């Protein structure tokens, strides 16, 4: 249904609306934003730009793993940008 | 979990598994300065050839398979 | 009962892993970037006294697996790539109004360790700054674009995929090419057959390919362009200066040869590594090259190549128009077995030996001009060439820095009429 | 020692030379040396300088032959009885021989037999330290045993040993039967082929060491099965760890007799250290193994074993229960008995040992030992590692500055992040957890921060950065180096 | 089947929907709406699709291919992603067609070429992305062959459009591949308009490619030079516009390559008038700043009469292209700054800062920008006074123009270079410019608190009148302006603390105090925002309104329905809560504490934080000994618990928490499992004394009960595993380890995921030796079920810390076939 990217993040740093704005992408943990979310170029894009990691709605905070997630180094797999096997819209 | 070289599954044969940790056992010594270090000095052999024949050790550690 | 513990460092780490020289301090004087084991080390040679002074000493809390140094086109100062034991690559400059270095960039690619398929082992840098690719011993390979900003801050790129599976590295190195697209060329080994042969015979007759990696810069992205497969393995490479100076190319180090091999329609060359008259050691030993060092000047270029047996040659090639014609190998002079040289300006060579002390001289001679026999890869036979070992007369030992490295045994004891103990090491 | 005091920005220093005990001494200053130090020593006239004013570890050399293995003390004597052991390499009688053979094959190229190019290449032996050892072969070695006193450079006695030995172990100690006469045993190794490992056989050399420690005289050579790795004194006799057998060694007048045997030792037996009653082995994979000697009946039992596996290279008895150990992959840590472990008995072991401590120095270490490094201080844990350093463990005296240096490396790990994106805690948590270890190379970083870090972690601590400075300095100058006179 | 079709997807994909079969071309296009799969589809039809088109990509031709591709790229209907998926489709069909693209490049280009013009950046990226690949797949000789007729065309659209095509391309193909085609065409003999389009494109290059031209600049210069003394007005222009953009993309190096043009451009400057001159001003202000300084002083000082002869232009593109020129003058290290005080400062003032200036938007933002760039060299107070006295004006949009000024400067510089006579010029100007205000101006109050702020201790002869004004405007306007009083008292607060005028702030206490009831939400928001900067910085016995009185008003305001209003009066409770608590009864305390609990699941981020916070202050005043047990929505109960647990040692919490896990009833034994869970991973490493505490319920619960006490027990394991380490807690999470491991062997996929999620924060804080010890024996366990998990596990265990695993592996002695010992661990030294 819903997945991660997990292409090869780059420079874009990943965005998050004012709903999902304290979560960590992967576990949705509210404390202790660590590490910085890096997004790949191509999810990075055109109307894609600055849009939200989670929730694809319009950023207005930058998106950060837990700290659990960066002890267990879950911050150093692909991008992180939830993606539907739906439609491209 | 799959397109992670050195993963296993259910049918994973001791060849494999050895392979494994053999390949990654010799990539480690190519890391770690005072483990080459250590080998180095045990057999009478400068760094460079020590991290050649370990690099030649690559497709051929335990041999050929069943 | 409990027991807490402290750690603390007396005697930083003396032997030298790594080994770069440039502008780090951005003027005209020439410094050496040494890599210890996790310690970072800046050290000045000085033109007039001809000693060796440590700069900076930072700990990296880390592996240091591969140390670059490269400069934007119109640069004055050189910055240092760092391929560590982390999931991320570090771009530093030195600053000497500071004493420090500044880490101007830091990508995370991988996990962490010395890993088999996360890159750090190898780091290749475009001769010109352009690019930066750090690659795996195995399948994994990545690619950084270079550009400053109009504040002429140095600006990296997303990193551009160029993996190959089942695919081992034995080496990388940048291609000197004129400004033209960047060309990475490694050594590569595939062994997929290997795996799927229970006879064994799929793993010989297996030999290692030379491969060049394109980066299209119009087109933003790596490809596999040329590969070739090699006669021997080899174990190492040499940038070949190419463009303005010399013809583009890479010198493949192998057992009892090497091999300019530059692609295209240029031939490949070889020539058997010279042996010592009447070798003490055991005939069906071969022979390799342990390192090279590199060094350009807009009138010539030659290179400075160690043997297992400390001895460094002086390797020189003659070229007519863009094609090379033979290369040109000559006994330079023995010092114990380096990790890394450097050749400075000003004359003074850096020998940073594998084990034991490091040693600093100053370049008295080139090596040519005496009637010591010069060997070509022209020249036929078949047998290989012999010289004669000598003393030093091309080089003038003038500083030597203490290195303990390898310490196998140590007692702490007052063996001596003094009161506080000695170290007494093996 | 040689104290100079000198006073810096109205800050006195009291910093001792490097140097041997002088009986005189005055200022000195010539063309030849501006600004020097005549100092008259026992016997000898010394013109001296004192160019650097940094205070560091100097050395002075003393050359060897081959690689060395382990050096003893002896008490008597104070001088070392030192094993140089070398892979791939000739004996001094085989690089003659060779040479010499060479030679003869020179001539028989019968070119007009008037040529005596063996008159230059027997003539000249190369300085095989520079132009590097001819040694070649796989199963070829060479191995010296050499007496030498510490004090000065000379060696007082060598003894090269046959072809294709090698040695690994020696220690000096006496006998129960005999006297106090001191014998030299060392453990010798025959043809080694070490990749794929395969052994023939192994050699115990035993030596007498007359004329307190000054020469070695053969008393006699037992063989033995397997490479025997670990040599120590143990009761007036001699335990032995031939492979992975821990066997009981007394003095014979023929060969070493052997009076007890244990073989339940996992793998291969790397180093042996005792207390008066206990014996800690050392596996090469499997840790440590704690071995009880009953005297009634000459039988070693297992009485204790580590949970983990741990590749050994050194190690030292903190107290009657606790080991400090190293490992081949750079790591250190401190295993502790239970208090409630019953030394008489008869997955490996019932009762194990729990480890109390681990931490990833990074450079593997290879020799351990407790002691104190200046008079008035206290014991240190000093640690040498195989690229050249020099480090030191050392306990915390009360609960406060263990908490105070934790928050320091907890404030650093996030304020001065390592210089190659490494985290801290993950590198020192290497292969095991890091337990009770304060990383006090990244605390001393706090003098590198800005000044706006220095002050934002130390009010943070309810300090100001001198204090933090300074309360890092009274580790160094409780248990190594401070010569700050006031 | 066929995905979604859209209304405007029917003229290009009707003819799938009718099944027709056995067609020829037909069956190609046909199987070529396998471009109506990649269009609309699934991620997977999108792949699978593109694979197909590519693999097929030489068979299918290229005719057919642009034939069916290029109306869709035109159709105006067409979405933006939808466009980028047709040009990596484009770029994936051109890299097989090397050969084949050459007879239809122009059919190409035609289409392509306006995206190059599109307002849209992301449009003009793709257009030059295909445009690109169009130049890799086709030759060098077939782009020139077939864009070299459209060089000299009449018309300067077409011209201008094929010389940003012919940047494209020298981008795609490199420099050197070019250099030749534009030293031809800039030297053309047959018509003006070729040379003039082979001059844009050096431009263009110079723009497309930015710094990456440094090698091949003086390659450009010289190919271009020649333009400066041609009879045609035109192609000099666009010659010194090339000019001043190569010197921008090569900025701040490349300044030997324009050496052959220093003179010409110099000698130019005299004998030009007109927009002409205005570009070779333009290449002279762009190549300035790359010169070494006594260069600069010499060349800015031999340009330096015509720039100021022409301060004074009729022009509107000559004021602005010379205004730049001084701001990159006087930005250069070699212009001192008494030459710019001597002959560049009069005639500026004089000339460029008059009224009606202020009125272009486009000359306020350069003026301003260029004043303030002026100042960093020449000094603060050389500039700031010639333009105090007009903080006076009647004109109130000059006085916003000289506000900004004087603020962007004293906020780079400060205020040490300003002497008492112009400290007062400036506490007059700011008043009176502040006073009569006809709306808000923003740009006032940061003037006027920046002013404040940089002289710091040095306003204090001027609080009176300051806050004297500020009361007045806070009186008045009704309603309007009174929040940008507030939050000017908001931003001086600290400077009218540290001049020791604390009854003054206090005035101003009792007057913001007086507003609390304002119906304007935004108003009140920023009211309670002044009250909270006041209360950060004065005593808490010097507040006039007293906190014994202050809180209980600051009490019913949560309820308001502002998020400024709730954000600003949290703050506040908070700051009284953290300094003076001890004016505030335990009673109030508690009636805040439930005040806010239902905040902490406020959708804003700052608010929740905020209650966080303050939380945690009145709860370290008031102390845990009396908080509810536990009270519907536990969500904010669990938070509630963990904040208490933190700010306050969790000894005073776990004995009661775990004491309601005693009681028979299971879902609020979930809920003290959940509470748990959130209470370790919040409180994090202080869980190191607390873990033998909650063992033995986690003992009970972790075993089978009910699934999801397993599950949450096992994300409790999770986040006491993660938090403690590093901590030296091995003996613990091993010991629950032997309970966590029976669990390992479960169908429902949230609580073995729970136990996954276990698994690995145990093995980051046991270490993964031991992780690897339990999962050995499974891995060659004759049963499969068996060997699926545990291979699962061990694969967690081996993405992370596979470094570590080289250590821990076991010995395994080789067999007869192979060579199973790794040797080199074994060897001793
Ligand atoms: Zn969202
Ligand atoms: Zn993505
Ligand atoms: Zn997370």
């Amino acid at each position: 249904d819903l997945i991660f990217c997990r292409k090869q993040a780059g420079v874009a740093i990943g965005r998050l609306c004012e709903k999902c704005d304290g979560k960590c992408v992967i576990c949705d943990s509210y404390v202790r934003p660590c590490t910085l979310v890096r997004i790949c170029d191509e999810c990075n894009y055109g109307s894609y730009q600055g849009r939200c990691v989670i929730c694809g709605g319009p950023g207005v905070s930058d998106a950060y793993y837990c700290k659990e997630c960066t002890i267990q180094e879950k911050d150093r797999d692909g991008c992180p940008k939830i993606v539907n096997l739906g439609s491209s819209k | 979990q799959s397109k992670y070289i050195g993963t296993g599954h259910a049918d994973t044969t001791k060849w494999e598994w050895l392979v494994n940790q053999h390949r990654d056992s010799y990539c480690s010594y190519m890391g770690h300065f005072d483990l080459l270090n250590y080998f180095a000095i045990a057999e009478n052999e400068s760094k460079a050839r020590v991290r050649f024949n370990l690099m030649e050790k690559m497709l051929q550690p335990c041999g050929p398979p069943a | 009962v409990d027991m807490f513990l402290y750690n603390l460092t007396l005697q930083r780490a003396t032997g030298i892993s790594f080994a770069i020289h440039g502008n780090f301090s951005g003027t005209k004087q020439q410094e050496i970037v040494v890599s210890r084991g996790k310690i970072l080390e800046l050290l000045r040679p000085d033109p007039n006294t001809g000693k060796v002074h440590t700069l900076l000493t930072v700990e990296v809390f880390g592996v240091i697996r591969s140390l670059m140094a490269f400069r934007l086109t119109g640069g004055t100062k050189d910055y240092i790539v760092v391929g560590s034991d982390s999931g991320r690559i570090v771009i530093l400059e030195y600053q000497p109004s500071k004493n420090m270095f500044e880490k101007i960039h830091q990508e995370t690619f991988g996990k962490s360790g010395c890993r088999r398929i996360v890159p750090g082992q190898f780091l290749a840098v475009d001769p010109k700054g352009r690019a930066v690719m750090i690659s795996a011993i195995e399948k994994q390979k990545l690619v950084y674009i270079l550009n400053r900003d109009a504040a002429a801050r140095l600006t990296i790129s997303s990193p551009l995929e160029a993996h190959k599976a089942n695919t081992l590295v034995y080496h990388v190195v940048g291609v000197d090419v004129g400004f033209e697209n960047p060309m990475f060329a490694c050594l590569e080994m595939d062994y997929e057959e290997a795996d799927n042969d229970p006879t064994g015979e799929a793993a010989a007759n297996t030999q290692q390919t030379l491969t060049f990696y394109e980066l299209d810069l119009g087109l933003n992205h790596v490809v596999r362009k040329y590969s070739e497969p090699l006669e021997e393995h080899g174990n190492f490479l040499i940038t070949v200066p190419g463009g303005s100076d010399g013809p583009s190319g890479v010198l493949i180090c192998s057992e009892n040869y090497i091999t300019y091999k530059n692609f295209g329609d240029q031939p490949d060359i070889r020539c058997p590594i010279p042996r010592r008259r009447n070798d003490l050691d055991d005939p069906e030993r071969g022979m390799i090259f342990v390192c090279s060092a590199t060094h350009k000047t807009k009138s010539m270029f030659f290179f400075l190549a160690q043997t297992e047996q400390g001895d460094i040659f002086k390797i020189t090639l003659e070229t007519d128009e863009d094609m090379v014609t033979e290369i040109r190998l000559k006994y330079f002079d023995t010092v114990p077995v380096a990790a890394a040289m450097c050749v400075l300006k000003t004359g003074f060579l850096f020998v940073a030996s594998e084990f034991g002390n490091h040693y600093l001289y100053q370049i008295a001679h080139l090596g040519d001009d005496d009637e010591e026999p010069e060997f070509s890869s022209a020249m036929p036979l078949e047998d290989t060439f012999f010289f004669q070992p000598r003393p030093l007369k091309n080089l003038v030992l003038v500083d030597e820095l203490d290195s303990l490295s390898p310490i196998l045994f140590c007692q702490i004891a007052d063996l001596a009429n003094e009161d506080t103990p000695q170290l007494y090491v093996a | 020692r040689s104290w100079l005091s000198y006073s810096y920005q109205s800050r006195f220093h009291l910093t001792p030379l490097s140097y041997e005990t002088l009986e005189f001494a005055s200022g000195f200053a010539s063309e030849q040396c501006p600004e020097g130090i005549v100092a008259i020593s026992t016997n000898t006239l010394r013109i001296l300088a004192l160019e650097k004013l940094g205070a560091v570890f100097n050395q002075v050399a003393f050359p060897l032959q081959y690689t060395p293995r382990k050096f003893v003390i002896h008490p008597e004597s104070n001088n070392l009885i030192i094993i140089e052991t070398d892979h791939n390499a000739y004996t001094e009688a085989t690089k003659a021989q060779r040479k010499q053979q060479m030679a003869e094959e020179m001539v028989e190229a019968a070119g007009e037999l008037a040529a005596e190019m063996a008159a230059a290449f027997l003539n000249e032996n190369l300085p095989e330290s520079i132009f590097g050892a001819p040694k070649a072969g796989n199963g070829q070695w060479a191995s010296v045993i050499r007496v030498m006193n510490p004090i000065q450079g000379n060696t007082l006695d060598l003894v090269q040993l046959e072809q294709n030995e090698a040695a690994f172990s020696v220690a000096v100690c006496r006998f129960s039967n005999t006297g106090e006469d001191w014998y030299v045993l060392v453990g010798v190794a025959k043809d080694l082929i070490l990749n794929p490992r395969s052994v023939a056989g192994g050699f115990v050399y035993t030596y007498k060491l007359v004329n307190n420690g000054e020469k070695l005289e053969f008393l006699h050579k037992t063989p033995v099965e397997e490479v025997p790795a670990a040599i120590a004194p143990f009761q007036g006799r001699v335990l032995i760890g031939v492979g992975k057998l821990l066997r009981v060694y007394d003095l014979g007048k023929k060969k070493l007799l052997r009076k007890c045997e244990n073989k339940h030792i996992a793998n291969y037996i790397s180093g042996i250290q005792t207390i008066g009653h206990r014996v800690i082995v050392s596996d090469v994979q499997e840790s440590f193994i704690w071995v009880r000697y009953k005297r009634n009946e000459n039988q070693l039992i297992i009485f204790a074993d580590d949970t983990y596996p741990r590749w050994v290279t050194t190690a030292s008895l903190l107290d009657y229960d606790t080991v400090a150990g190293a490992d081949k992959f750079g790591n250190i840590c401190v295993v502790r008995l239970p208090p409630n472990t019953n030394d008489e008995v008869d997955n490996g072991a019932s009762q194990k040992a729990e480890v109390i401590m681990n931490y990833h120095v990074g450079e593997t270490v290879l020799s351990l030992q407790k002691t104190t490094l200046i008079p008035g201080g206290s014991e240190s844990l000093v640690y040498t590692t195989l690229s050249g350093g020099i480090g030191i463990l050392v306990p915390f005296t009360s609960h406060e500055d263990h908490d105070f240096f934790q928050h320091v490396e907890m404030h650093l790990r996030s304020e001065h992040p390592p210089l190659c994106g490494r985290d801290h805690l993950s590198f020192r948590s290497y292969y095991f957890p890091v337990k009770n270890v304060i990383d006090g190379d990244l605390c001393e970083q706090f003098n590198s921060m800005e000044p706006n870090k220095q002050k934002n972690v130390s009010e943070e601590l309810d300090r100001t950065p001198p204090e933090v400075s300074k309360k890092l300095e009274d580790i160094r100058t409780r248990y190594a180096f401070d010569y700050k006179d006031d | 089947n066929l995905p979604f079709l859209k209304p405007d997807d029917i003229q290009y994909f009707d003819k799938l929907l009718v099944d027709v079969d056995e067609s020829e071309e037909q069956k190609e296009r046909k199987i070529m709406k396998l471009l109506l799969k990649i269009k609309n589809g699934t991620p997977p039809m999108r792949k699978a699709a593109l694979r197909q088109i590519t693999d097929k990509a030489r068979e299918f031709g290229a005719g057919p291919l642009f034939n069916q591709i290029l109306p869709l790229l035109m159709s105006p209907t067409l979405e933006d992603q939808e466009r980028h998926l047709l040009v990596k489709v484009i770029d994936r069909i051109l890299y097989k067609l090397d050969d084949l693209v050459r007879p239809y490049v122009h059919k190409i280009l035609v289409v392509i070429e306006p995206l190059l013009i599109d307002e849209d950046y992301y449009a003009r990226v793709e257009g030059r992305e295909i445009i690109s690949n169009l130049a890799k797949a086709a030759g060098l000789a077939t782009m020139i062959s077939t864009m070299r007729p459209d060089i000299d065309n009449m018309d300067e659209y077409v011209r201008n459009t094929t010389a940003r095509a012919f940047a494209v391309v020298a981008s795609a193909l490199g420099i050197p591949s070019l250099l030749p085609f534009l030293k031809a065409v800039c030297k053309s003999k047959k018509s003006w308009q070729a040379r003039h389009t082979g001059i844009k494109i050096v431009q263009q290059i110079a723009i497309l490619m930015g710094c990456a031209i440094l090698p091949h600049l003086r390659s450009l210069v010289e190919i271009i030079e020649h333009g400066l003394v041609d009879e045609q007005q035109k192609v000099r222009t666009i010659s010194a516009l090339a000019i001043a953009a190569l010197a921008e993309a090569a900025t701040p190096y490349g300044i030997e390559s324009f050496d052959s043009v220093l003179k010409p451009l110099w000698k130019g400057i005299r004998q030009h008038r007109g927009k002409g001159l205005a570009a070779f001003l333009k290449a002279i202000g762009y190549l300035i700043p790359l010169m070494d300084a006594e260069y600069a002083n010499y060349y800015t000082r031999e340009v330096m009469l015509i720039l100021i002869r022409e301060f004074q232009s009729p022009d509107e593109e000559m004021k602005k292209i010379v205004l730049k020129v001084v701001k990159q003058c006087c930005g250069t290290d070699g212009v001192e700054a008494n030459y710019i005080k001597t002959e560049i400062l009069p005639p500026f003032f004089k000339h460029f800062w008059q009224h009606r200036m202020a009125l272009d938007r486009r000359n306020y933002r350069q003026l301003v920008d260029t004043t303030v760039e002026l100042a960093n060299k020449v000094g603060a107070a050389e500039i700031i006074s010639r333009i105090v006295d007009d903080l006076k004006d009647e004109a109130e949009q000059y006085r916003k123009m000289v506000m900004e000024t004087i603020e962007k400067i004293m906020g780079n510089l400060g205020a040490a270079d300003i002497d008492h006579k112009l400290e007062e010029q400036l506490i007059d100007g700011i008043l009176y410019a502040f006073q009569e205000q006809t709306t808000e101006d923003s740009v006032m109050l940061n003037g006027f608190g920046t002013v404040v702020n940089a002289l710091g201790k040095r306003v204090k002869p001027y609080l009176p009148q300051i806050c004297g004004t500020v009361l007045w405007r806070l009186n008045n306007k009704s309603a309007k302006v009174r929040q940008q009083a507030a939050d000017l008292i908001s931003r001086t607060a600290v400077v009218m603390k540290t001049c020791q005028e604390e009854k003054l702030m206090g005035h101003l206490g009792v007057v913001l105090y007086e507003y609390l009831g304002e119906e304007y939400p935004e108003v009140l928001g920023s009211i309670l925002g002044a009250l909270k900067a006041i209360v950060n910085v004065i005593g808490m016995h010097k507040m006039t309104p007293p906190i014994k009185d202050l809180l209980p008003r600051l009490t019913p305001i949560l309820k308001n329905r502002h998020e400024k209003v709730q954000e600003n009066c949290i703050d506040l409770v908070g700051r009284i809560a953290d300094r003076g608590a001890e004016y505030v009864s335990a009673r109030e305390w508690m009636r805040i504490c439930f005040e806010l609990l239902e905040l902490l699941k406020a959708h804003k981020k700052a608010i929740r934080r905020a209650t966080v916070n303050t939380f945690g202050y009145i709860a370290k005043a008031i102390g845990p000994h009396d908080v509810l047990a536990t009270l519907q929505n536990r969500v904010c109960t669990t938070v509630a618990i963990a904040i208490v647990a933190e700010t306050c040692s969790p000894f005073t919490v776990l004995p009661a928490l775990m004491n309601e896990y005693r009681v028979p009833e299971l879902n609020v034994q979930n809920g003290v499992l959940k509470s748990l869970s959130f209470l370790f991973e919040y409180i994090g490493e202080m869980g190191k004394d607390y873990i033998y505490a909650v063992t033995p319920l986690l003992e009970d619960a972790l075993m089978d009960r009910d699934l999801v006490h397993r599950q949450t027990a096992s994300a409790v394991v999770q986040h006491m595993s993660l938090g403690v380490y590093g901590f030296g807690c091995e003996d613990s999470l091993n010991h629950l380890l032997n309970y966590v491991w029976p669990n390992v062997f479960e169908t429902s996929p949230h609580v073995i995921q729970a136990v996954m999620g276990a698994l690995e924060g145990l093995r980051v804080a046991i270490g993964p030796c031991r992780m690897l010890q339990y999962c050995l024996q499974g891995l060659f366990h004759p049963a499969r079920k068996v060997r699926d998990v545990y291979w699962k596990i061990y694969n967690s265990i081996y993405i992370g810390s596979q470094d570590a695993l080289i250590a821990h592996y076991p010995r395994i002695y080789n067999d007869d076939k192979n060579t199973y010992i790794r040797y080199e661990l074994d060897y001793i030294l």
